């Protein structure tokens, strides 16, 4: 496969054999980030916002034909705003972590910056992974 | 396999030894020490 | 502030050597967290 | 062969002529942070089955910051005098080696050291010196510091609260760091050290004169 | 010497670690007994106020 | 009313009296008020000992 | 729903086992249960109970209701994979397949259950499904599946703290290490009663305290008497609600003796009566007995038989047969005099009844790996 | 406060001066431990037993 370890003789530099597979680039970024995952059970009463946000994210995975029985374009976008310390990260997290998407954010860091390209000059390098993990999820912060 | 020709024909072992000791010694103690108040 | 208050509670039992975590400990710890409310 | 084990970063604070005369009587006006540091690193290291009785989670690093001259250096030496445990005392810019790989193995072997050695404590200073915000993949001379802080990313992470290994970590400027260093489960307590006031101020008087 | 930086250029990384490399190696963990150090400048306001 | 540290003062108060005339439990109920009061006041100079 | 739900079982055994006592048991447990849709459990309750020959419309309409709600989930199921929620079909029986764990049997639960364990992905409703199936494994005392679920809940107590979910467990480790005959490990378990609540299956608080106090005077030694449970202000003020109980601790720490026969005699008849503890209540008193012969007996080397019927409780040839059945028992170590009318005692030494609780275990695990080294190898 | 606690302090010191003088020996009569706590028998004999208990 590309991208893959191997082992190798010296002496002629004869392939010898296939050793385990490395990392990806995004479980290292994800492992370095370190949010604090999080579930359903951890929510304190935020059950409207719940509802709400099942219907943008978790309907159209379980049933994306359910928009072309009503011939709507399927939402792409979300915005959640309210005062710090409200429970964004962990709600966001959680969604993710029970649809299972790739929970992705971004921070603009320059650690983060060697796991998605050696300059990146977009933001859009990022989407490589993405697609590559395709069922995911991009957080922000302010 | 195992023919074996016809000639003849915890939970229980605590209280099997309470059997032991005690199969039928006076079974309920409640009145024999009110009947040796008045005579010891 | 909520997890503010119910993660200092078991401070106040530690450093009177408790092992249980008492009531009056969360009013003892609301009274500094909202002091830290006060504070700006 | 396997070895036992080895590190050259520091040995172990050779416990004769190293521990800076420093009472804790010698600090005045302290009474919040010196408890609160108390609290912080060896009650978790006498007392851990309160810890784990109640389950509080006892914290794995701390910061402490603040202007300079706020006696952040004077704590660690008061401490280092007064601790039972083994005390482990780098010097925060020395990872910065000519030779690659001598970093990095520098930063694993000191916790393999405080690993294998006692339940004991790491202190670091200039933090800054490593830990900063930008980087740029075209020196080496930012690549090396960018594995550095990778190294000792991984290692903090690599604890399962089960040892007693308590790190300590005091700079002057918290604005030049990155959060990702900031997060739970590495460092969860900061600790200010604001201007001295009229009230310990005195009590820095009566000590001192 | 320098103040400090929000960190501009590369240059200036490791020259602020040689700045604080020499901060602890003035007064940290040391009995900085007989051993003197004399300063000078023509302008005292490029100077970390650590310093 | 606007004040707070004359009512660490009146609660310790019936934390003397409560227990010098032998109601245990409610002197612990005045005592714990004191503490909880205490704890937002910037300076109990000597009124800290005094509860202590 | 299973939290008053082992009330049901405990009238099942007042009913069953008391012969006499066959009149408000089949009333109570009758007005329970032909209502709130109980059906299965009462087949051979009613085979001990009577004849009951009309219950065949009251089967009907409650199978009927029981329909009704089978129904119901069957109109739940298609509308929940349909605009699907976390799986809304296993999320609608994660709460009623325990109306099912009542209503129906355990099969209908358990494969529910073991069903719906595979959705919940975090504890905290898994370690609530293992907390029913220790509910309903107590019920049918599923002395293996009581065995599992323990190992696999204590696996979940581990991440969290969850003390709610650990001295609640506690509880549950509690009850079943005194359904069986483990009473050291019983109060054990029964140490705190603090964090112990106000409970669905003990909903007095006071008779958790009757029952550790009841495992603790066996369980443990004077040193632990005379700091833990006198000096407890929880356990002295629950108690103090207790006019019997009370005195019933305290006659043997006071060293009151006479009386504490009369108390004896009630609280080991009242156990005589109780309900998962009547299969052990004979095993309770002759310890009880033993003990407080070895509480008196080891003060004194020269105290006569004859001081102890007045002294002690009354009746010197009970007190001759009694006595001697326990010296012939191994245990109470003194010998007798008869014909100068005196009782000696003497100290042993821990050599030799330590050595013998070391021959039994050994001799034991030779009987075990001797019958496995006959299993394998034909 | 103070004449709370005599008396369970009393019960300590009692028991202190008791297990020093019980000390030197193998047996002894109660009247000569009556005798060198300067105190009664009866007491004695029902605390001892509640040493021994
Ligand atoms: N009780 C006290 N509180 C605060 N400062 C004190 C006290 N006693 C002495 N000092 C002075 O404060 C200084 C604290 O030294 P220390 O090196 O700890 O400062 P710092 O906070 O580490 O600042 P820097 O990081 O720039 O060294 C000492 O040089 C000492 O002269
Ligand atoms: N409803 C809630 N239930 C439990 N914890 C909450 C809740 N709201 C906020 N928190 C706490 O707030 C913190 C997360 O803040 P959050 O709002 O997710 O991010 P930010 O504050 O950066 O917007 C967590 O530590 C979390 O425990
Ligand atoms: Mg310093």
């Amino acid at each position: 496969t590309p991208n893959c370890r191997v082992a190798l003789r010296n002496d002629s530099y004869t392939l010898h054999k296939i050793l385990p597979n490395k990392v990806d680039p995004l479980v290292s970024l994800m492992m370095v980030e370190k949010v604090p995952d999080s579930t359903y059970e951890m929510i304190g009463g935020l059950d409207k916002q719940i509802k709400e946000i099942k219907e943008v994210i978790e309907l159209p995975v379980k049933h994306p034909e359910l928009f072309e029985a009503l011939g709507i374009a399927q939402p792409k976008g979300v915005l959640l705003y309210g005062p710090p310390g409200t429970g964004k990260t962990l709600l966001a997290r959680a969604v993710a972590h029970h649809t299972d998407c790739t929970f992705i954010r971004v921070s603009g860091s320059e650690l983060v910056q060697k796991f998605i390209g050696e300059g990146a000059r977009m933001v859009r390098e990022l989407f490589v992974m993405a697609r590559e993990h395709a069922p995911s999820i991009i957080f922000m912060d302010e | 396999m195992s023919e074996k020709k016809q000639p003849v024909d915890e939970d229980n072992w605590d209280d099997d030894n309470v059997e032991d000791d005690f199969s039928n010694q006076l079974r309920a103690e409640l009145e024999k020490h009110g009947y040796k108040m008045e005579t010891s | 502030e909520v997890k503010g208050v119910c993660t200092e509670a078991g401070m106040y039992a530690l450093r009177e050597r408790r092992v249980h975590v008492t009531q009056e400990d969360f009013e003892m710890a609301v009274a500094k967290v909202m002091q830290k409310d006060s504070e700006k | 062969d396997v070895l036992p084990p080895e590190a050259d970063s520091s040995i172990m604070m050779l416990t004769s002529d190293q521990k800076p005369d420093v009472m804790y009587a010698d600090i005045g006006g302290m009474d919040i942070q010196k408890q609160e540091v108390r609290e912080a690193v060896e009650l978790p290291l006498t007392h851990f089955e309160l810890y784990k009785q109640i389950g509080i989670d006892p914290p794995r690093g701390v910061l402490m910051y603040g202007p300079p001259g706020c006696g952040k250096t004077m704590l660690a030496k008061a401490v280092a005098h007064h601790t039972t445990a083994a005390f482990i005392r780098v010097v925060g810019s020395e990872f910065v080696q000519k030779y690659l790989g001598e970093g990095p193995r520098m930063v694993r072997d000191v916790f393999r050291l405080a690993k294998e050695n006692a339940p004991a404590i790491i202190f670091i200073d200039e933090i800054d010196a490593i830990a900063t915000k930008r980087f740029d993949a075209q020196t080496g001379a930012d690549r090396e510091v960018q594995r550095i802080l990778l190294e000792l990313l991984n290692q903090m992470d690599g604890f399962d609260q089960n040892v007693n290994v308590k790190v300590i970590m005091a700079t002057n400027r918290a604005d030049t760091l990155d959060p990702a260093l900031l997060r739970p489960g590495r460092l969860d307590r900061k600790i200010e050290f604001p201007l001295p006031d009229r009230r310990q101020k005195r009590l820095i008087f009566s000590t001192i004169t | 010497g320098g103040r400090r930086f929000s960190e501009g250029t590369s240059a200036d990384r490791e020259i602020q670690r040689t700045l604080m490399e020499l901060l602890n190696q003035m007064d940290g963990f040391d009995t900085l007994h007989r051993v003197k150090m004399i300063m000078a400048t023509n302008r005292p306001d490029t100077l970390d106020p650590a310093l | 009313m606007d004040d707070k540290a004359l009512l660490v003062e009146v609660q310790l108060l019936e934390s003397k009296t409560y227990h010098a005339l032998s109601n245990l439990p409610k002197a612990r109920a005045a005592l714990t008020s004191a503490r909880t009061t205490a704890n937002a006041i910037y300076c109990p100079p000597k009124l800290q000992a005094t509860l202590d | 729903p299973k939290n008053p739900d082992l009330r049901i079982a405990q009238l099942r055994f007042l009913l069953s086992l008391p012969e006499h006592r066959g009149d408000a048991a089949v009333r109570d447990e009758l007005m329970a249960a032909v209502r709130d849709n109980n059906m299965a459990p009462y087949y051979e309750a009613l085979c001990k109970s009577l004849d009951w020959q009309i219950d065949v419309d009251l089967l009907n309409k409650m199978k009927k209701a029981n329909e009704d709600e089978l129904k119901r989930l069957d109109e739940e199921l298609e509308d929940a994979e349909k605009n699907l929620g976390e799986s809304e079909i296993r999320d609608a029986m994660m709460a009623k397949a325990e109306y099912l764990c009542r209503i129906g049997d355990k099969e209908g639960a358990l494969t529910a259950f073991r069903k719906t364990y595979d959705k919940t992905v975090a504890l905290g409703h898994r370690l609530d499904i293992v907390f029913y199936l220790l509910r309903i494994g107590l019920f049918y005392m599923d002395n293996d599946l009581i065995t599992r679920n323990t190992e696999k809940a204590k696996s979940l107590i581990e991440e969290g703290g969850d003390w709610d979910r650990r001295n609640r467990l506690k509880v549950y480790q509690g009850l079943y290490c005194v359904a069986i005959r483990d009473f050291k490990q019983a109060a054990e378990l029964f140490l705190d009663t603090v964090s112990t609540f106000t409970s669905y299956e003990l909903m007095d608080y006071k008779t958790f305290v009757t029952y550790t106090v009841y495992v603790s005077m066996i369980a443990l030694e004077r040193p632990d008497l005379r700091e833990k449970v006198i000096k407890g202000a929880e356990i002295l003020e629950v108690l103090h609600s207790l006019p019997a109980v009370r005195q019933y601790l305290f006659s043997l720490y006071e060293c009151r003796y006479s009386v504490f026969f009369q108390s004896l005699a009630v609280v080991e008849q009242e156990m005589k009566k109780d309900w998962l503890f009547a299969p052990h209540y004979r095993y309770y008193v002759r310890e009880m007995r033993i003990h407080a012969y070895s509480q008196l007996l080891e003060s004194y080397r020269s105290l006569t038989l004859g001081y102890m019927a007045e002294a002690f409780g009354v009746g010197v040839e009970f007190i001759d047969q009694e006595l001697s059945r326990f010296i012939a028992a191994g245990r109470l170590h003194c010998k007798i005099d008869k014909v100068n009318e005196i009782v000696e005692t003497n100290r042993p030494d821990s050599k030799n009844w330590q050595y013998q609780e070391t021959i039994k275990k050994g001799d034991l695990l030779l009987n075990r790996v001797q019958k496995l080294s006959r299993v394998i190898n034909m | 406060i103070i004449s709370t606690h005599l008396a369970k302090l009393y019960d300590n010191l009692l028991e202190q001066n008791l297990i020093r003088v019980i000390e030197p020996f193998s047996r002894v009569q109660i009247e000569h431990i009556s005798s060198l706590i300067k105190l009664s028998k009866a007491d004695v004999e029902r605390k001892l037993s509640q040493m021994i208990l």
